[PDB]
């Protein structure tokens, strides 16, 4: 009961650390902030949706 | 000719030239030109790589070029046959070899004036010595054992060009050269592993040396990415880095 919300606490802090953080493209090119970008280029647009991919969590945290 | 270093011998001769790169069409050669390509972009020396794909292409690509040129390198092609017939060149120009196939012919080997071999010499090489294959009553009685030597030579011929085969790959050749100046990166250690691996997957060496090459190569791999010790946690994520597996024998099972 209260490990419930200690580890959601110490869940809803790894899920973010996701968003804020992946990113892609190589060293050579130039690299992307995948989810930051699109988090922003959706709100200010008005649409309040991502697509997040399962393949990229699963590459960040297993 | 063998050249015996390739530092004094290869490099600082063509470093200030325009050479012609002739390249064959397999993963082997591939690899060991990117090596070279990016051994030239570091020291300004300009270069100009023709893709060729028999002895037909590569005759006609020798015929145009034949002119502004006078330094040549050929890649995983030109060294099972004689050079200074199928091009017929003039005699100033140089011709670099760095091929795999085996046996270099007898030509190219005692020719040390227009075709050098990169070969390293400690391969399986065991060419023949030099005057057993090259050049009144008494006048027959002597070249009656002339032509005891003629016979001879076309038996000891028959001897060394019956099996064919396969030495060390050009993109560790290459590998020895660009270390050899310092100059070595990690992105040329996985192109000399690619085209080391390339071969045994095509199944042209035997797991003895594989295993052996294999060996020598894990010295640099540990030398390069082993200086990051316990500071793998502050490298960036973004950086290469190459590994050490021993891993399973089916193919691309990972994707």
């Amino acid at each position: 009961a209260d490990e419930g919300q200690a580890r959601k606490s110490q869940l809803q802090r790894r899920f973010k650390e996701f968003l804020r953080q992946y990113r892609v493209g190589t060293d050579r090119t130039g690299f992307t902030f995948k989810y930051r970008d699109e988090l922003k280029r959706h709100y200010n647009l008005g649409e309040y949706w991502i697509e997040v991919e399962m393949e990229d969590l699963a590459s960040f945290d297993e | 000719m063998f050249v015996s270093d390739f530092r004094k011998e290869f490099y600082e001769v063509v470093q200030s030239q325009r050479v012609l790169l002739f390249v064959a069409s397999d993963v082997d050669a591939l690899c060991a030109c990117k090596i070279l390509q990016a051994l030239f972009q570091c020291d300004h020396v300009q270069y100009t790589l023709v893709p060729v794909s028999g002895w037909q292409e590569l005759e006609t690509a020798f015929l145009e070029h034949k002119e502004q040129f006078h330094y040549f390198i050929l890649i995983n092609c030109g060294a099972n046959v004689d050079l200074l017939d199928i091009l017929q060149p003039d005699e100033d120009t140089i011709f670099f070899v760095c091929d795999t196939h085996r046996p270099v012919n007898v030509v190219n080997v005692y020719n040390d004036t227009q075709i050098k071999l990169l070969i390293k010499q400690d391969d399986d090489l065991e060419v023949p010595a030099y005057e057993d294959i090259f050049r009144i009553v008494e006048q027959t009685m002597r070249r009656r054992q002339r032509r005891e030597w003629e016979a001879r030579r076309r038996d000891i011929l028959f001897d060394y060009e019956q099996y064919e085969y396969h030495g060390t790959s050009s993109a560790m050749v290459m590998f020895e050269l660009a270390w050899m100046l310092s100059k070595d990166l990690n992105d040329m250690l996985w192109w000399a592993i690619v085209g080391l691996t390339d071969q045994w997957v095509q199944d042209k060496i035997t797991q003895m040396k594989y295993v052996t090459d294999v060996g020598v190569l894990q010295r640099h791999v540990s030398r390069h990415n082993h200086r990051n010790e316990d500071e793998e946690n502050t490298l960036s994520v973004d950086c290469t880095r190459i590994s050490f597996e021993y891993d399973l024998r089916l193919v691309l099972y990972q994707h």
